[PDB]
DNA sequence: GGCACAGGTTCAGAGCAGGCGTTCCGTTC
DNA sequence: GAACGGAACGCCTGCTCTGAACCTGTGCC
């Protein structure tokens, strides 16, 4: 791992660095979790712009998150701290993500990873906001994203999403606002979870939320 | 008959409770706007209370044409005065903040309101405008369910005033026809100058109204004439305005800065000139505002290496 | 019974109902209903196999309990399982209201029952309502499971009846259900529009009634709305796909092309204002169809199967001409309600003109293509000037 | 500046060169011409210029009746076989559009309004100007190229914005009771002298035929289909708005037009020597 | 210092109080002197609805100036 | 007889306007 | 007095605007 620590910060040729990238991919889940986000971090900066699609896929269809689950949700908020400073301006690799994941709209087998993503994304980028908004009203309406997923979603990964109330709330409004009671079933459930869990400044936000949606819309 | 200036606003209250059909409201309400003229300015707002909780089952339309004629008309009595204020603007201010309040309850008058200030045709953002109905939108636009329709109403009619303007100055024929009106990005201007008379519900939307502006319009085509003279003048009139904010308000240039920041630092996968050219002029007129967000400040620096060379360099 | 429906149509498709569900309502209503009105229609049948205005209100019973069993029949929480247990018991009282001892029997077999027991009313019943109502509960009945035919049947003979007046959406909804159940919409059209003449030979009311001057109207626009809904199904394949099969669609064209004329001949004998506004409001999507789904199997089979394809074209022409021509008439009677749908027809044509020129240029036959312009007649024949 | 004396020699002089020289170069010829509607623009409106050059084109190239004897060459010099086919009929094409763009937003500004008097009488003597324009191009044996299908997308240009000048008329004469006799004048010219021609001219450029990738020949053929249908939806949808006000005007503005000309199809005995 | 006050029925009143003193100070001024208590009070200067913990010092509000009130009635 | 610049063309994307779909009032018998 | 045609507000289709690159044709070395 300090060798992927040492050579992620180096100059050295993209081919090395796939050569070496494979050599972690078919040592993904045979790891415990401490070591991950480093491993992840060099991953996030291991990739090229055309193995985006293949990586993300490869990763994504690989991974646990369950078999690690006080570390564990420690160094799993240190991942998802890692995906944080990689999403934030590689659009190579976030583009490639919410479409990686659009494309598995046909299989209803996609995991709590998929929406935690989706959240920290929605959260993160100001400019793809929409087409992630667009992304999931056609994949709530296929009889995919189902409360189930949102259950253990919010019933785990929690602490990673207590600092994204707002981002939640915000995709609650924009769900709330349309027709298709499924939509509005969600975005209702969204709310019930989200205030459940959280601290008691989100449930005082939750509330105000409310209420403008009331007296407003 | 005639009315007792003084006591006019009681007897026009008397009405509220009486239901009547929309042709004796009709009658009330237009002799009652043309009471306005030969008055007393201060007693005006609480008239207006009156007027449009009646005016909730009547015709509310003929209420917002006469306000805004009688505003529009005055604004510019005092512009050709110019080339009288500091109670004309507060009272304006009020009215604004009444209607706003009554708004608050009823919708269907905003539905109304924008439909009246509905550019549609664009010659009707020749005659529908004032700068004091801008500064009306600008203050509706607090309500959350009416940020999307009023913004998008003020964006597009200043995008067509320049389309307007660009194409009547290539031709001489049109110049040879037509008489200039005003074109809003300076109807806009003359708002924030004149919003120093410090109602602050404004400044608000109009910061909105800016971000909006240079977010939208600004170069992402540029990495023509059409798609290009007239989505700059947009985002200058965006930056322009932000920079005349910021020099008057002193409560506001800190949230200004740190959105900015935001902006500048999160992307840069788009360009972000403007903002930038913007940021040396604000820093220009008075740095020490940037102390206050020394926090984001210290926290782009941990970004500077992930953030592009010209980013860093300005 | 005026009452029940009333609040059926209001929950599905008055508070102390509203605060309930529907499901709550339904699982009561099949025992508020099943066994004993099913006594009620059996008493309503036996008086009809044979003072007026008892006749009147049992008219009026007979079709609002049809009406409610529709309105039941039809909620969609029976598209899922849980009323379903209900739908099953119910469908156990159809199938029990003649015979017994088939107990827990499979679920299409008791349907079977029910829809043959719903047969033995054809004859009883007075006015056309009561048919419709009777056919559209069979229909939402037999989508649980070829059984067109039976649907057809009935709503031929339905059509094909006296009936002693009618509404014309009534009738409108019947054909629709007759021409989307029927074999061969085609031939359908052809023998309906060489019977659209007798209602001017015979009668000034014909051999298939249900057709007054009034009437023909509704005829007219379910043939053209139908066919044109018919033929836009159609896809063209490639040359991957056989002569044979290109053979069996050109004459699919053919059959559809020449009942479209005899359809747009008919216009001379009944002009009037809607008459006219449908062929000109079908004609454009007709012919926008033909575009966008035969022309790119000319283009195909080109080469080997042309003069077919030049007899198909040739004998588009012939109405084609009408449809200028028509265009022309309503321009002249200056008849602003026709009119608004003339220049999207224009532009059409000249549409399948230009079409042609590109589908000969890709068959490397373009300088054939020569062009005429033309004469400038009326409906009936001249050469106005 | 635009009135300065300076700005008007130049102009002047620059006209003068286009007057006197042949020049059988093509890009020198269009720089000049772009130079003078740049100009001239800034001085006033360019619809006389268009008609003299329209005329001059009509004069050099031919005629599609193959017997009409014309020769006005005299107006403009800059003008060959060479020259003014492929490359002036384009620019004097783009000139009218910015001109149609000009009047087609007055007109949206007047509905702005529900002062008048003079706009609508400037903006007919513009229109009537280079509808006779459009007159000189159309009974012109122009090349099967871009300038044709050009032209097709011009008129199309134009007949919507009489489509939009009579709908401006709806909304004022059912008031008043009104069309003055300006437009009167112009619908009748419109009937006389543009429409018929259109229709000849489209027998011209459809009977006018004389390798390519399956898939890009595909897309040629169908971008090659759209302008004529785009031209006949819109002066079909000048007829019917003319008729909408003929019911509400007391008038026959049809008793000025004709019956509209419809173009049916054959194939002939050519196919056999190509299998 | 004096200063007025107009309402919905036009009411001017004149209210002496100094500067440097509160706004809930006037609330209770206006229920003393007009008997409408402060919660109901809606109170605006020039388009700016005055809060409680200020005071006219923090508005620039000076002699004479002319302020606005309302009944915020919650019910009605 | 070949190379470079031009110009045409074509595709990909994105954005926006208008016409039809639902819902109601005027006009003509 | 009623019914059928004219009329208004929102979403989807498609068409257009625009840029960018390839490629092919012509003229000059």
């Amino acid at each position: 791992v300090p060798i992927l620590d040492v050579l992620s910060s180096l100059r050295l040729d993209p081919n090395f660095l796939l050569k070496v990238r494979q050599l972690v991919m078919d040592k993904l889940s045979s790891i415990r979790l401490e070591d991950l986000p480093v491993i992840i971090k060099f991953i996030l900066h291991s990739v090229t712009a055309m193995d985006t699609l293949e990586v993300i896929s490869e990763l994504r269809e690989k991974l646990d998150l369950q078999h690690c689950v006080s570390s564990g949700q420690s160094c799993i908020i240190l991942l998802f701290d890692v995906i944080k400073s990689a999403i934030r301006y590689e659009k190579t690799i976030s583009e490639a993500w919410i479409k990686a994941i659009e494309n598995t709209a046909s299989v209803s087998e996609h995991k709590v990873f998929d929406l935690v993503m989706l959240f920290i994304i929605y959260s993160t980028n100001t400019q793809t906001k929409k087409y992630i908004d667009r992304v999931l009203r056609n994949k709530i309406r296929s009889g995919c994203i189902q409360e189930q997923l949102l259950q253990s979603t919010f019933s785990v990964h929690y602490l990673v999403l207590k600092d994204m109330c707002s981002s939640i709330l915000s995709l609650a409004q924009s769900l709330l606002h349309s027709l298709d009671q499924s939509i509005i079933s969600f975005g209702s459930l969204l709310y019930k979870y989200a205030f459940k869990f959280f601290d008691t400044y989100c449930q005082q936000e939750v509330v105000g939320a409310l209420v403008t949606h009331i007296c407003s819309g | 008959g005639r009315w007792d200036q003084q006591y006019v606003i009681q007897l026009t209250s008397m009405f509220k409770d009486v239901p009547l059909t929309a042709e004796e409201v009709e009658f009330v309400v237009e002799k009652a706007l043309s009471m306005f003229s030969k008055m007393n300015l201060q007693e005006i707002p609480p008239l207006v209370y009156q007027l449009l909780v009646l005016s909730s089952k009547g015709s509310r339309k003929s209420v917002l044409e006469g306000i805004i004629a009688f505003f529009s008309a005055l604004d510019k009595q005092h512009n050709e005065e110019q080339s009288p204020s500091g109670e004309l603007r507060h009272v304006e201010g009020t009215i604004i903040l009444h209607i706003v309040f009554a708004i608050k309850l009823d919708y269907e008058l905003g539905r109304e309101l924008v439909k009246h200030l509905k550019v549609g045709q664009q010659g009707d953002s020749n005659n529908n405008l004032s700068p004091f109905s801008i500064a009306l939108l600008l203050s509706v636009t607090r309500i959350q369910r009416f940020q999307d329709q009023v913004l998008d109403l003020l964006k597009t009619s200043v995008v067509k005033s320049f389309k307007d303007l660009q194409l009547l100055q290539g031709s001489k024929f049109l110049q040879n026809l037509v008489p200039h009106r005003s074109y809003v990005s300076t109807m806009i201007l003359e708002v924030v100058k004149n919003s120093v008379h410090s109602w602050d519900h404004v400044t608000q939307g109009l910061v909105e109204l800016g971000f909006i502006l240079m977010d939208s319009y600004g170069p992402k085509k540029v990495l023509p004439s059409l798609s290009r003279m007239p989505n700059q003048h947009a985002c200058k009139l965006g930056a322009n305005i932000l920079l005349e904010t910021f020099k008057i308000h002193e409560m506001i240039r800190q949230e200004i800065l740190e959105q900015v920041l935001n902006r500048v630092v999160t992307r840069a996968s788009s360009p972000i000139s403007h903002f930038l050219d913007l940021l040396s002029n604000i820093v220009m007129y008075a740095p020490l505002v940037l102390q206050n967000c020394s926090s984001k400040v210290t926290e782009a620096f941990d970004y500077l290496s992930f953030l592009p060379l010209q980013t860093v360099q300005r | 019974l005026e009452d029940l429906s009333q609040k059926l149509e209001s929950m599905l498709t008055f508070s102390h109902l509203q605060q309930r569900s529907a499901q709550e309502i339904v699982h009561c209503v099949f025992q508020l209903l099943t066994p004993m009105c099913n006594h009620l229609e059996n008493i309503h049948n036996y008086f009809q196999c044979l003072k007026v205005q008892e006749y009147h209100i049992m008219s009026s019973c007979y079709q609002r309990l049809l009406q409610i069993f529709h309105g039941l029949f039809a909620w969609s929480g029976f598209s899922q399982p849980e009323n379903q247990n209900l739908l099953y018991s119910a469908l156990h009282v159809l199938s029990s209201r003649l015979k017994q001892g088939e107990h827990s029997q499979p679920l299409e077999e008791l349907l079977s029952q029910s829809v043959h027991y719903l047969q033995n009313f054809h004859q009883s019943i007075p006015s056309f309502q009561c048919a419709l109502y009777l056919i559209r509960l069979l229909m939402v009945i037999l989508e649980k499971s070829q059984n067109k035919e039976k649907i057809a049947s009935l709503a031929r003979q339905f059509l094909c009846r006296v009936w002693p007046n009618i509404s014309n959406d009534q009738l409108h909804a019947l054909l629709c259900i007759y021409l989307e159940h029927t074999e061969s919409i085609l031939k359908a059209i052809e023998e309906i529009a060489g019977v659209g003449v007798p209602e001017l030979i015979n009668s000034p009311s014909s051999t298939f009634p249900t057709l007054t001057r009034h009437t023909f109207v509704v005829f007219f626009r379910v043939m053209m709305a139908e066919l044109e809904k018919t033929v836009k199904k159609i896809e063209p394949g490639t040359a991957a796909d056989s002569q044979q099969i290109h053979e069996e669609k050109l004459l699919y064209w053919n059959m559809a092309v020449r009942d479209f004329s005899i359809l747009i001949n008919l216009i001379k004998v009944f002009d009037s204002h809607p008459v006219l506004h449908v062929c000109l409001k079908y004609g454009r999507l007709f012919v926008e169809a033909f575009l966008k789904q035969c022309m790119p199997l000319l283009d195909f089979s080109f080469r080997k199967h042309r003069e077919d394809v030049l007899s198909l074209l040739e004998t588009f022409q012939l109405d084609t001409r009408l449809l200028h021509h028509l265009c022309g008439h309503s321009k002249i009677h200056q008849d602003t309600r026709l009119t608004q749908h003339v220049p999207l027809l224009k532009k059409t044509l000249e549409l399948l003109v230009c079409r042609v020129k590109a589908m000969l240029t890709l068959n490397n036959c373009r300088e054939a293509f020569w062009l005429g312009n033309l004469k400038n007649r009326d409906l009936q024949g001249e050469e106005i000037k | 500046e635009p009135s300065s004396p300076q700005f008007v020699q130049m102009l002047s002089w620059t006209s003068k060169i286009c007057k006197e020289n042949s020049r059988e170069d093509a890009l020198f010829c269009k720089s000049l011409m772009n130079l003078l509607f740049s100009l001239h623009v800034s001085y006033k409106s360019p619809v006389i210029l268009l008609r003299d050059l329209s005329q001059d084109i009509h004069g050099h190239l031919g005629d599609i009746d193959q017997d009409v004897e014309v020769e006005k060459t005299n107006h403009f010099a800059i003008v060959n076989l060479r020259t003014a086919a492929p490359t002036v009929c384009l620019l004097v094409l783009s000139q009218a559009e910015k001109v149609l763009e000009e009047v087609d937003w007055l007109i949206t500004k007047l509905k702005g309004q529900v002062p008048n008097q003079p706009v609508e009488k400037a903006i007919i003597m513009q229109l009537g100007t280079l509808l006779t324009f459009f007159h000189e191009l159309v009974q012109t044996a122009l090349p099967s190229g871009s300038c044709v299908d050009t032209l097709l997308k011009d008129l199309c240009k134009m007949y919507t914005t009489l489509t939009a000048l009579v709908r401006y008329y709806l909304q004022v004469c059912q008031s008043s009771g009104g069309i003055p006799k300006n437009m009167e004048k112009l619908v009748k010219l419109s009937g006389s002298h543009l429409t018929p021609l259109c229709y000849s001219f489209i027998s011209y450029v459809q009977n006018k035929s004389k390798p390519a990738v399956v898939a890009t020949a595909m897309a040629r053929v169908l971008r090659e289909t759209k302008p004529i249908p785009n031209l006949i939806f819109a002066i079909e949808q000048y007829e019917k708005f003319l008729i909408h006000l003929s019911k509400k005007s007391k008038v026959s503005l049809m008793q000025h037009m004709k019956l509209s000309t419809s173009r049916d199809f054959k194939i002939k005995g050519n196919i056999l020597d190509m299998v | 210092m004096q200063i007025f006050v107009k309402t919905l029925t036009g009411k001017t009143i004149t209210l002496e109080v100094e500067p440097s003193d509160t706004i809930e100070n006037v609330k209770a001024k206006i229920q003393d002197k007009e008997g409408i208590p402060p919660d109901q009070q809606r109170l605006i200067f020039a388009g700016k609805q005055l809060e409680d913990g200020r005071t006219l010092s923090d508005y620039n509000i000076q002699k004479e100036s002319t302020l606005h009130l309302v009944l915020r009635l919650r019910g009605g």
